[PDB]
Formats: structure tokens, sequence, C-alpha cells
């Protein structure tokens, strides 16, 4: 079903590569590949609001 | 109360003495006013204080974020999650409810002891030699000045210094 005006679909994916270690993407069509990833140190665990209220 | 003193024998409290909790009303000759005892006033106080920091700072909670987000098709576990939060919620609510309650039950009981205690320790001292007039009061049967009074509060009355007076006054009181 059309949504957006489409009737495909693009699935994402995810996953955190540990420091050292290869990631490989091997395809021979319908890959969305990455162009910008992230580096990150996560902390402990916070949340997620959903709110109005002003920062 | 329960122990009869506040709002009890001592129908109503006053106003007029500011500087404690607990403590003394005289009219003699030389003049009359209030005078807190300070030191039933300060143990009380250290007992009050004492409490509302146990109740305030037992509860040492750790660093946490209640929110859980669970998608369309983990409607048990999010139910779960609720399950945690509103038990939490039936507990906390229920045990802080009672307790209040009966610590201010105690709280209060704990005032009346203090007044009838004082009451009764000066009844202690002064013995024979005053009458029990009622609402807390008692009246001399000897003349007693300010150094009298304050002997009294202090705790160092002297009953055998007034208590030939006494005789006399209250042999002839009562007839």
């Amino acid at each position: 079903p059309k949504v957006r005006d489409q009737e495909g679909r693009m699935n994402y994916y995810w996953t955190l590569v540990e420091p050292g270690d290869k990631i490989t993407f091997e395809a021979t069509g319908n890959l969305v590949v990455p162009r910008y990833a992230f580096a990150m140190e996560r902390n402990a665990g916070s949340g997620i609001i959903i709110s109005d209220t002003p920062v | 109360g329960l122990f009869g003193a506040i709002a009890g024998f001592i129908e109503g409290g006053w106003t007029g003495m500011v500087d404690g909790w607990y403590g003394y009303h005289h009219q003699n000759e030389q003049g009359s006013g209030y005078a807190a005892d300070l030191k039933s006033t300060q143990n009380a106080i250290d007992g009050i204080t004492n409490k509302v920091n146990s109740v305030i700072e037992k509860m040492n909670t750790q660093f946490t974020a209640v929110g859980k987000e669970f998608n369309h098709l983990e409607k048990r576990i999010e139910n779960l999650n609720k399950k945690v939060d509103d038990g939490f919620l039936d507990i906390w609510t229920y045990n802080a409810e009672l307790l209040v309650l009966l610590e201010n039950e105690r709280t209060l009981d704990y005032h009346d002891s203090n007044v009838k205690n004082l009451y009764e320790k000066v009844r202690s001292q002064l013995k024979n030699n005053a009458k029990e007039i009622g609402n807390g009061c008692f009246e001399f049967y000897h003349k007693c000045d300010n150094t009298c009074m304050e002997s009294v509060k202090n705790g160092t009355y002297d009953y055998p210094k007034y208590s030939e007076e006494a005789k006399l006054n209250r042999e002839e009181i009562d007839s």
C-alpha cells in the first residue's frame, strides 16, 4: 500500500562495531549504504522524554 | 490525649509563651508572666528532629530511569513494566500514608506525655506546700517570690523552708 506515495519498502538496520573490528558490506543491489556513521561512548542508561515542555 | 494532659486537664494552650513548647506561667506580688521550660523543650525538639531525619534520610534511592519503551508486539512486557510501576505506586502510597498517620499520632502523644511529666515533676516537688487547683495550676500555701518560683522551675524547690508557713495557711484555710 502506498505510504508517502511509495509501494516499495526500505528496512533499516544497525549494529555496533567494536574498536578494532571490521564490518563488511557485500551487495549486488538493494543496499542503502552508510555514508556517515557514529563513533560513540554509551554511558549507563537514561531514557527518552516525550514532552512539549521547553528546554 | 493518650496521657490526659494536652486538651485534657490542661484545657488550652498559651499564645503568650512564645519561647518554648512547654513551660510555666506564674503570678506573685512582684509580677506575672510566661517562661518556657528550656530543658524539656530542647529534649523534645531533639526527639522530633531525629524523627524527621529518620523518616527522610532512611530512604536512599539510586539513580534510575523509570520509563521503558515497548513496540506494538511487546504488549505483555509493557504490561509487566506497568505492573511493576503500579505495584510500586500502590506500596509507597500505602506505606507513606500509614507511616505519616502513625507517627503523627505518636508525635502528639509525645507532647502530651511531656506536659504530664512536667506537671508531675512540679507536683512532686511542691507536695503539701501547694494546692492543686486543676487546669494545671498550683496555688501555693505560702508566699512565693521570684527566687522561690525559679527554684521550682529549676527543680531545687526547698520543701522544708516553707512547710511551716504552708501548714499554718493550710489548716487556717481548711478552718
